[PDB]
């Protein structure tokens, strides 16, 4: 590559630059603080008592790490139906406010939860929007929510004038008019109550057993998220050229331990002209450094190919640790100017004819 | 709970000199011997800042509120559009306890206050409260004076806070302190206008408004701002 570079067949003494040597990084390596406040489900899933059906259980989410990994791999739960998002991308998804509606309902009627679905309870007690973004989560309770003579406490919105609109909780226990008298608070003809208990027994059959249902319903408005998964991190090397992402600031170098003190606020340090230099990591608190990667041009020291063949390698500027066909070559020297290979270091003195630098030069004899 | 105040306090609206106080650290980079130059909404050297010996005052960008108070007689801050359940508010109440920030639909009488009894337990500032958005709740924040930086950006609500003892009498000591952040709150409130809350038994601070211009910051070997230089000021400057 000297001849290639000179254009020549035939090359004088000296020393001639070439390419530049560059180190590359080996692996990837990720920081984010201890993964903490997690976001308190089992309140709302492991509850005692349900509500209604017609008087669901609503709940607001917020300012919490949601872990719905657990969720995805409970066997307890049967029914994961959902299609507006994902089920194994939540996690990466970030939302906020995420609202939770909590019932008992029947098996039968469990496909009543779906958006664009109609029955008894899904257009008279809840209704869901045709562009729904959350997901139902079910799952038997018949040995928790029925009684052996009957659970009869539990009841269901079975009359009413129109029909329910989505997101709406109607709780209201009025006499209904089928006909043109006004019933007046009488069961009388024509006139029939709303509301008609659950008669859930353990012996009754695969769909009519109580099956406690919540829906999860993700919303993303101007305000910033808050709920959303736990960013797993990766575990700390050093003394290594690597690239790194702490705490989403980004960059490629080599990381070793430092003396710097930053006031208990800070996160991150630079010198001049915006050039990071130490950093923070989130989980241990303590402070790094960063250098860039080593790199620098290569020079070729030849007698001339008139009368020798045989060459010299010098890496200029660099240390002679991390020198990798000529990665052993001969016994290598560290000089202030890099590293030089093909030579041999001696302790006499002579004239100056090829000039490698720092006071030292190189002469052919070997 | 609470009616009209008969009792009109007047608190002189007297003029003084800002000096040379108001320096919040910017960012969140530590620097070491460096003179790094920054524009940003600051305090402008050197300026007419209005002193109170509960008036409704405009929040305008950004507000640096300061007291020298003894016992602890301030207690809180109100902050919105209206006040009123009508519009989304905020409320910022500091009692002996955990400090709690709320965001709700407050309705506030024309008079909030606190009160006291010697039994010292006495909350009649608000009236109603319907609808809630945001709750949180921390550390209690507290011959000597505290000063706080109030702004609000990207629905990003900052509080910067320094306590120092002090020993002067009436105006602002002629220092220099830099102001550490405190919190961040990431709720959006068009904020305008601002209140103050009082302990009453059953007076003096000072407000500063924002303007934005370009300083000079002195960072030292730890990092801690040490000196700062406006840039508009004079020609020396
Ligand atoms: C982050 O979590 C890890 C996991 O526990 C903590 O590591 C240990 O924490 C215990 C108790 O806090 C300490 O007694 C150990 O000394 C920690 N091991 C170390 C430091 O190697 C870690 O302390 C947590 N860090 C923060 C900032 O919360
Ligand atoms: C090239 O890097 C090595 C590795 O850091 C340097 O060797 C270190 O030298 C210092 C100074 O004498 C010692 O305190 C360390 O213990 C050495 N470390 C190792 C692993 O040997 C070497 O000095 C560097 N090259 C030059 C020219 O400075
Ligand atoms: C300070 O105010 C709080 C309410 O703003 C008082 O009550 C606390 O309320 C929180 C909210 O649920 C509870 O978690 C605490 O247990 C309550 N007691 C505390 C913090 O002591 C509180 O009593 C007030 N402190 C006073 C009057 O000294
Ligand atoms: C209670 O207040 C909150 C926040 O002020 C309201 O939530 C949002 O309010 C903005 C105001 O412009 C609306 O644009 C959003 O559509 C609201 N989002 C949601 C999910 O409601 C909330 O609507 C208020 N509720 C009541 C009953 O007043
Ligand atoms: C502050 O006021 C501005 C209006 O000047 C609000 O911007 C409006 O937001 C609503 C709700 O998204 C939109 O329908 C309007 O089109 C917006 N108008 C303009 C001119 O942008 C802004 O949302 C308010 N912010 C807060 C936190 O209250
Ligand atoms: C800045 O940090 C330095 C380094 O810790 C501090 O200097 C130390 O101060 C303590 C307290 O007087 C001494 O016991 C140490 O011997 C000092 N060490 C060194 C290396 O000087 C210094 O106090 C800090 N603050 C300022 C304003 O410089
Ligand atoms: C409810 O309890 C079961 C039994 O321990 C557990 O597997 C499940 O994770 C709990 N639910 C939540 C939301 O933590
Ligand atoms: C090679 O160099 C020697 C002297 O160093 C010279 O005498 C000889 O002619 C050269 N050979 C060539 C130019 O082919
Ligand atoms: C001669 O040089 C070699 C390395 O080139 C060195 O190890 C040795 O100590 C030197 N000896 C003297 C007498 O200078
Ligand atoms: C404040 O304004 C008054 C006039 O109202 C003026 O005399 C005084 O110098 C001003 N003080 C300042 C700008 O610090």
């Amino acid at each position: 590559e000297t001849k290639c570079t000179l254009k020549s067949f035939t090359v004088e003494k000296g020393i001639y630059q070439t390419s530049n040597f560059r180190v590359q990084p080996t692996e990837s390596i990720v920081r984010f603080p201890n993964i903490t406040n997690l976001c308190p489900f089992g309140e709302v899933f492991n509850a005692t008592r349900f509500a209604s059906v017609y008087a669901w259980n609503r709940k607001r989410i917020s300012n919490c790490v949601a872990d719905y990994s657990v969720l995805y791999n409970s066997a307890s739960f049967s029914t994961f139906k959902c299609y507006g998002v994902s089920p194994t991308k939540l996690n990466d998804l970030c939302f906020t406010n995420v609202y939770a509606d909590s019932f008992v309902i029947r098996g039968d009627e469990v496909r009543q939860i779906a958006p664009g679905q109609t029955g008894k309870i899904a257009d008279y007690n809840y209704k869901l929007p045709d562009d729904f973004t959350g997901c139902v989560i079910a799952w038997n309770s018949n040995n928790l929510d029925s009684k052996v003579g009957g659970n009869y406490n539990y009841r269901y919105r079975l009359f009413r004038k129109s029909n329910l609109k989505p997101f709406e909780r109607d709780i209201s226990t009025e006499i209904y008019q089928a006909g043109s008298t006004p019933c007046n608070g009488v069961q009388g003809f024509n006139c029939y109550f709303p509301l008609q208990s659950y008669g859930f027994q353990p012996t009754n059959g695969v769909g009519y057993q109580p099956y406690r249902v919540v829906v999860l319903s993700f919303e993303l408005l101007h305000a910033p998220a808050t709920v959303c998964g736990p960013k797993k991190s990766t575990n700390l090397v050093k003394n290594k050229c690597v690239n790194f992402n702490f705490n989403g600031l980004t960059g490629t170098g080599v990381l070793t331990e430092s003396n710097k003190k930053f006031l208990p606020f800070q996160q991150f340090g630079r010198d001049i002209a915006d050039t990071t230099d130490a950093v923070r990591d989130p989980q241990t608190l303590e402070i790094l450094d960063i250098t860039p990667c080593s790199f620098g041009g290569v020079s070729v020291i030849t007698p001339g190919t008139n009368t020798s063949n045989q060459v010299a390698v010098l890496y200029q500027g660099v240390n002679c640790t991390e020198v990798p066909v000529y990665s052993t070559g001969s016994n290598v020297f560290q000089t202030r100017a890099g590293c030089l290979i093909g030579a041999e270091h001696v302790n006499n003195s002579y004239e100056c004819d090829i000039p490698i630098g720092a006071g030292i030069c190189a002469s052919y004899q070997s | 709970q609470c009616v009209n105040l008969t009792t009109r306090t007047q608190l002189p609206p007297a003029y003084t000199n800002s000096f040379t106080r108001g320096v919040y650290y910017p960012d969140k980079v530590f620097r070491s011997s460096v003179l790094h130059s920054t524009q940003d909404l600051f305090l402008p050297f050197f300026s007419n800042v209005t002193w109170f010996h509960n008036p409704v005052l405009p929040f305008n960008d950004g507000v640096y509120f300061a007291s020298t108070e003894k016992s602890n007689i301030i207690r809180g801050w109100i902050f919105g559009t209206t006040l009123d359940s009508k519009t989304q508010s905020l409320l910022i109440v500091n009692n002996a306890t955990n400090v709690v920030i709320k965001v709700c639909e407050f309705q506030f009488c024309n008079d909030p206050f606190l009160d006291v009894y010697y039994m010292k337990s006495e909350f009649r500032v608000y009236s109603s409260a319907n609808n809630c958005t945001f709750e949180y709740v921390s550390q209690p924040f507290l011959k000597n004076l505290r000063e706080f930086v109030f702004k609000n950006i990207d629905g990003y609500f900052k509080i910067y806070s320094k306590h120092t003892p002090i020993n002067l009498v009436r105006d602002l000591p002629q220092g220099f302190s830099a102001l550490e952040p405190l919190v961040d709150l990431p709720i959006g409130i068009n904020i305008t206008r601002f209140q103050t809350l009082l302990a009453l038994h059953r007076a003096a601070y000072y407000v500063g408004y924002l303007q934005p211009r370009t300083f000079l910051l002195k960072y030292n070997e730890n990092g801690t701002i040490t000196d700062a230089v406006d840039c508009a000021l004079d020609p020396l400057s």
